[PDB]
């Protein structure tokens, strides 16, 4: 955004400074260099916005855009949940493999080398603390959500 | 002696009270064990005839044992202890653990992402 309106070369060939600054609150957004190529500030001038919320529109946009429905009051694809719980895992134990490998390269060159030379190949130690995250977000929302069905479900 | 199972030879040393008396006391001993076998009476058991477990405290034919036979079961019948060996009715409980794991597992959620 910013709206710009113009301003008289009249004043320009006067080297005058137009707009007689009353207030501390023009000079509060810095114009971008390549807007300063152009005409500004030789020919128009910025404006700052704010802009007019209230609670009439506030409260029916929020309320209305992401609402899941009945999404986590079901299984998942019972069957390759846990089929699922196995494709990690496994490579996971290669994954620590590694892990059981750059621990090991330690006690070496001062580890700020070892963040330059570690730009080709991957890394076990944030690539390792990532599937944790993933095989446990995946496995207490669903082992939850079972144990609710059986007491609402009769 | 009364740690373990053992009981006849708990009674051979009611045979053996060497010191004083100790009359009283045993006395109690033979009533926590009364109660013990009445209650060691209800294990899986067969038909019993009045005889054998007749004679498993001391007695050899009173009417205390048509107490113990009122007072819990092993029914009154022609020479026979009925087996009221059901165990039946307990299992088959999802509820409580569906009430106590949904308990569990927010609590596995409560120290997994939220600082502490």
């Amino acid at each position: 955004i910013d709206a710009f309106r113009l301003i008289n070369a009249n004043m320009m060939v006067l080297g005058h400074e137009p707009r007689q600054t009353t207030s501390n609150l023009g000079h509060l957004n810095k114009p971008s260099i390549q807007a300063l190529i152009h005409g500004l500030n030789r020919h128009y001038y910025s404006i700052t916005i704010n802009y007019r919320k209230n609670e009439l529109e506030q409260k029916m946009l929020l309320n209305l855009h992401k609402k899941s429905w009945m999404e986590g009051l079901t299984l998942q694809d019972y069957s390759e949940h846990c089929k699922h719980n196995e494709s990690v895992v496994k490579e996971m134990l290669e994954l620590a493999k590694n892990y059981n490998k750059a621990v090991e390269e330690e006690d070496k060159m001062t580890p700020e080398q070892l963040a330059i030379k570690n730009v080709g190949k991957q890394d076990p130690k944030r690539h390792l603390e990532e599937h944790v995250d993933v095989l446990m977000t995946s496995n207490i929302v669903q082992c939850l959500a079972a144990m609710l069905d059986t007491v609402v479900f009769k | 002696y009364l740690m373990e199972g053992s009981y006849n030879k708990v009674f051979l040393a009611k045979g053996n009270i060497p010191a004083e008396s100790y009359t009283f006391f045993i006395d109690i001993l033979l009533d926590t064990i009364r109660d013990e076998i009445a209650g060691c009476i209800e294990k899986a058991y067969e038909k019993i005839l009045f005889t054998e477990a007749t004679r498993i405290l001391f007695f050899n034919t009173p009417k205390k044992m048509t107490d113990y036979a009122k007072k819990r079961g092993w029914v009154l019948g022609p020479n026979n202890y009925y087996s009221f060996a059901s165990q039946q009715q307990k299992p088959e409980d999802t509820t409580i653990p569906s009430t106590e794991l949904a308990k569990q597992v927010i609590e596995y959620a409560r120290q997994l992402e939220m600082i502490v």
